[PDB]
RNA sequence: AUACUGCACAGCUGACGAU
DNA sequence: ATCGTCAGCTGTGCAGTA
DNA sequence: ATCGTCAGCTGTGCAGTA
């Protein structure tokens, strides 16, 4: 006919969906009308001797009772509930959709608990598929849990890493210098025109990436021509003090040339976001296409009841380092907050303000912070070009898909 | 891209050859590794009359199945099975009626007038050690000792307003058969409004009444019976190896710095041995770095202590040190090694920071043991999310300890990472799973913390039972 | 003929199980040790016991 | 690992077959050579009497001399002599995990 | 040690199929099919753990320090031969080294 | 591969067992010495093997001299130390004379 | 007495001589006819 | 049948020929799981 | 002070160079 | 000789038990 | 034991895998 054949092809397709992640669905004779074959949980060539009772309904084509892409407010009967509760093995419910060939399962057991009318809220994120399979592993193991458990059920998910690769410029400039740094800061401070400070001076020579006549005058540098050296021949024999001098070069390069010029904290390290005006909000929504723009950067937190007094204002901060990991650079991030009472005067009680949200619950925004910070720095000359961190591959996943979220 | 490995959780040996990754479960399921002959443990106790009595009712009440914190997640706080007929230790523990010490309440107010605090710690600890010696003189020797301090005798000996406590009293107690065990009343009484030292707060919240009794008893069982709770298992093809670790502690005031060390290896039958060293560790310098003499001395000592027990020489030597491996002492180490004849060598350094802080996609942090090879410096996550528990024990920012092997070592960094991951929960202090810093440097810190102020006479007992 | 004797032994085991009215259903050869699943009924009482 | 890819290939090839009818039994674990017996559906009734079908499943990866238009397979003469002496036609199929390339020969 | 780990990694990688060089002259570069059911040998290779010779770095350091050309290569060859001979005499005999 | 072996006791020191016995020359009246050098493997195994040498006759006596007995023990210790990477703690010698 | 039934040529428990004596005697029996300059193997399977 | 008692497993099952029969008698048993002086 | 986790803070160390 | 750059190295207090 | 003539056969190493 129609319904019996579409039901048997549905159980064939969900047998295949069992088989696509191990999970040997061993069938049986059909002489019970309400339980299918017994599934056995398996982990990458090793059976784990864990079994789940399965049952499958016929089909679902087109719209049905409160059918939607996310809600699916469908209600089941109550006569079958006792029939689905008079059992020892955890019986799972299975349905099949021919529109996208998908498979419905969102219930296992309630231990004689009449929860409404068997709500099946499906396709909120994912159905019975490769994702969220540990919801099926933690079924025969109850909450008593003496010693028995289940390891993570294979999977394999990618993950990001928090160092941004850097592509340094091509040239570098050296010259002779017969001066002192205390004269240099004096002539930088008391000079007339605009000035930058993307240079350092060692005890013997010069160290920069600018002209013999820079935009920040030329008094500190000599009258001689600066020498043009390619950046691919730089300190590669000995003397890590030369690496330290390059570190101070890149330190002044990042300090005196950035995007939407910031202030440089000395409490945590390196830089932090400023305030645009006198105690105002600071969002700057930006994105690298996709479909979501930036959420927040700097907010203003006020007192709970004393509305006429402001509590504090927090900004975001990080600190790059210097690591020549196999002749390829990497800027390393640490997302942290920095607190003030007005945005310019530093806070005298910034110690317990870093905790709280660091104390309250799980991370839940560290991936977003990493993404927005890697997109923030990738936007006369700039003297820098940034890249994209690699995504590494893991064979294991956390079973939080099968666990319970923090309340 | 960067290469990576993952490691399954190592097991722990127990009674009846039993291997398990959960030491509470292994102890409760197969007993201790070495059972005791007699079913008696005698415990001394120092305290006022209120602490002795409710200590007795605590010992009585824990013998009936004190449950955990909650029904949810039933495996980080397991139900304690008691001390009767199903004990994890298979022995009974009691306070004998010959160790029932009390304290005089007369020498307080002039101590409270506070002319000097160093003399106060001196007279208080001299009275404590005098009582313990008088207890050990008679025919009522206990296997251990509880040194539960009076509240006023402690509050005004720690924040006495530069004092020091929890270890100086041990530093003048290497002459007693029982190794002492100071226990603050925080769980012994479990009701008092204990202060929080500097921050004037309510109290220090600890935990429920299952895990406290669990790890306290475990420490008491090791300290009393002399038997050992657990060890890691050998592998079918493993060579003979010794683990030595070195820490770099300060002075008693912190101008010169000295170096402490630890030692551990296997047994000929079914056991594990972890010792310190019964000698001084003087400076011969000021900057915190090793010397040839100290490294050669500790290498000769571990070789001698292995050959004393096994009648052979080990095929492998493992060293975990907290500073650079330079040739000023590596010549002495290597020379002592081929003077002996050991073939496989390893020299691993720790504490290089800001190297990698790998994240994941989701909400939880990384798993327990995601190791990455950063072209020579192998970083591993000794902590993290943890699947048998079902939860995430930890707050934020799990530190990925890395291994910088010296170029003299003969192994790959991934193999050494797996070996150190098998060498995290092997120390005989508490039952916690996560242990970032390994045992050879952990025990070195634990011996140096009592050696940093007294080595003048009263040579240490290297049995490690007075170090937890 | 080891497969032949294994299959006829499985079939006769299932026959002796089922002639008393006790369910037994075999599995494929992808297992290792778990040669089948048995659920019990007596006078038409098939509870989901495994 | 390769033992489960054949089972899942047979299962999804049968799901394709059962898609439009084509009644397929499969075999037991006692089989050797020829796979199970299938028929042909005719708009909801088994008008076809019987025919034989054999599964052949492989992993991800191209076949021999496969360049965007064709490929080649070789048949063992023991199997050829097995099917030549028979009383039923046989069919041969291929793998399904790159883009579900169910082919008939 | 590193040669042994890379050998195991090489076997594990090449047992799972190897892509061709390119579409230019396909018969010059046919893809390796791996040691599955499509294996062009009808057998599989495994590296048992009961016999595997790891060479210590002290002996390699001594090899790299000898100035005489002949006896250094001779002693390296002889050491390898002794390891293989003790491999053969035991109950962990391999098919090919 | 060996079918079975004796169960080692727990707590005993490492040891190697050497037999000694003698035989004739099938034409003349002389005696040789020949034996095996068995011990325990590092994993789960037993090494029972002879030596790749033939001792000389040196008279018609079923007793050796102090020039090959040292060599035999040196070969046994070298064969043990090549496999366990250390010298044993006990040597057991069985003889028919 | 523990080193008695290790001999793999037989399966009886009625063994009197220990394994090293039996192995030495069998090694000598096979070695009796080997001439000088030939190849001798350390493998035990060539002697039983 | 093999038990689930704590500790090690129970190998070397000994089977008698009186009460281990698969007849109708033993059906419900497995359904309940739910010196001397010598001279020289 | 059962421990072992992060956070925050403080002190100390060595690697280069001057009017 | 203290100031900068860079890498450690070692001590003290809170909290929450998911 | 040397030097031109012709005729051919092993070691030792570098590109390039078209
Ligand atoms: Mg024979
Ligand atoms: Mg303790």
């Amino acid at each position: 006919t129609a319904n019996q054949i579409i039901g048997e092809i549905g159980e064939n397709e969900v047998r295949g969906r069992f088989l696509t992640l191990g999970w040997q669905f061993d069938g049986r004779s059909r002489l019970e009308a309400g339980i299918d074959g017994i599934a056995e949980v398996m982990n990458e060539g090793q059976p784990m001797a864990r079994m789940i009772a399965v049952q499958i309904k016929s089909t679902k084509e087109g719209k049905y009772t409160s059918e939607s892409d996310t809600s699916f407010t469908y209600l089941l009967r109550t006569q079958d509930l006792a029939y689905w509760r008079g059992s020892n093995l955890p019986v799972i419910v299975v349905f099949y959709r021919q529109s996208d060939h998908s498979f419905y399962w969102k219930e296992v057991s309630r231990d004689a608990g009449p929860g409404e009318r068997r709500l099946n809220i499906d396709k909120v994120a994912d159905l019975f598929n490769a994702s969220t399979v540990n919801k099926l592993a933690a079924l025969t193991v109850p909450k008593t849990g003496l010693g028995y458990y289940v390891p993570p059920l294979g999977g394999g998910e990618d993950a990001l890493i928090n160092m941004l690769p850097l592509t340094l410029p091509n040239e570098m400039y050296i010259a002779s210098t017969t001066y002192e740094p205390r004269k240099a800061i004096a002539v930088i401070l008391n000079g007339d025109g605009p000035k930058r400070f993307d240079w350092v001076i060692n005890g013997g020579t010069f160290w920069s990436f600018h002209d013999p006549r820079t935009s920040a005058c030329s008094e500190i540098v000599d009258i001689d021509q600066v020498e043009a050296i390619n950046t691919k021949e730089l300190a590669l024999h000995d003397d890590i003090d030369e690496q330290n001098r390059f570190s101070h070069l890149l330190r002044q390069t990042l300090r005196y040339q950035t995007d939407s010029d910031l202030g440089w904290d000395k409490d945590h390290k390196a830089l932090y976001f400023r305030a645009i005006e006198r105690e105002v909000s600071r969002n700057f929504a930006y994105t690298s296409s996709k479909k979501k723009t930036d959420a927040n950067v700097v907010s203003v937190f006020k007192n709970s009841k004393d509305e006429t007094r402001v509590s504090f204002v927090r900004h975001h901060a990080f600190s790059p380092r210097f690591e020549l990991m196999a002749d390829q650079w990497y800027l390393i991030i640490t997302p942290t907050y920095y607190y003030t009472t007005n945005g310019y005067a530093p806070h005298q009680f910034a110690a317990p303000l870093l905790a709280g949200k660091k104390r309250l619950d799980k991370s839940a925004a560290l991936r977003g912070q990493v993404i927005m910070w890697h997109r923030f720095l990738t936007q006369p000359e700039a003297y820098l070009m940034f890249g994209e961190p690699p995504s590494i591959h893991l064979d294991v996943r956390v079973p939080e898909d099968g666990w319970v979220k923090e309340k | 891209t960067f290469e990576t490995r993952i490691f399954d959780e190592p097991e722990l040996e127990f009674g009846d050859h039993h291997h398990h990754q959960d030491p509470r479960l292994g102890l409760s399921e197969a007993g201790p590794l070495q059972t005791f002959l007699g079913d008696v443990i005698k415990i001394g106790v120092v305290g006022n009359s209120k602490t002795i009595e409710d200590t007795r009712k605590f010992i009585e009440t824990v013998s009936s199945g004190v449950e955990g914190k909650g029904e949810k997640h039933p495996n980080m706080h397991p139900p304690f099975p008691g001390l009767g007929n199903q004990s994890p230790y298979r022995c009974r523990f009691e306070i004998e009626d010959g160790a029932t010490a009390a304290l005089t309440k007369s020498k307080l107010d002039k101590i409270g007038k506070e002319p000097d605090h160093y003399r106060a710690v001196e007279m208080a600890v001299d009275e404590i050690i005098g009582e313990l010696q008088a207890m050990d003189d008679g025919g009522s020797r206990p296997d251990v000792a509880i040194i539960a301090l009076p509240v006023k005798l402690l509050e005004r000996v720690w924040n006495a307003k530069a004092p020091n406590f929890r270890g100086m009293l041990k530093a003048k107690a290497m002459g007693l058969s029982f190794p002492i065990q100071i226990v603050w009343e925080d769980v012994i009484d479990d009701k008092v409004t204990i202060p929080q030292k500097v921050k004037e707060s309510s109290s220090r919240k600890i935990q429920d009444i299952a895990g406290r009794t669990w790890n306290l008893m475990t420490s008491l069982y090791y300290k009393g019976s002399g038997r050992i709770p657990w060890r890691r298992m050998p592998l079918e093809g493993e060579f003979s190896a010794c683990y030595v670790g070195i820490s770099f502690y300060r002075e008693a005031d912190g101008q010169q710095l000295f170096t402490s060390a630890a030692q551990m290896f296997d047994e000929r039958g079914r056991g594990f041995v972890l010792k310190g060293r019964r000698a001084r560790t003087e400076s011969r310098g000021r900057h915190p770095y090793m010397a040839r003499e100290d490294a050669k001395k500790i290498i000769e000592d571990v070789l001698a202590a292995y050959k004393l027990h096994h009648k052979t020489l080990p095929a492998r030597v493992f060293i975990l040190k907290t500073s650079r491996f330079k040739d000023e002492e590596a010549d002495g180490i290597i020379a002592a090694l081929d003077e002996a004849g050991t073939e496989l060598r390893d020299l691993v350094w720790v504490q290089e920071s800001y190297t990698a802080r790998i994240l994941r996609d989701g909400n939880y942090p990384v798993l327990r043991g995601t190791f990455v090879d950063l072209h020579g410096k192998g970083l591993l996550y000794t902590s993290g999310s943890m699947p048998y528990y079902g939860t995430y024990p930890g707050k934020y920012d799990p530190n990925p300890l890395l291994l910088c092997p010296h170029h003299t070592s003969e192994s790959t960094v991934a193999q050494l990472a797996e070996e150190i991951f098998s060498l995290t929960k092997v120390n005989w202090n508490s039952t916690q799973m996560n242990q970032r810093l390994p045992i050879p440097i952990r025990a070195a810190r634990k011996v140096g913390e009592v050696l940093k102020y007294v080595g003048e006479g009263e040579v240490i007992s290297a049995d490690y039972r007075k170090y937890i």
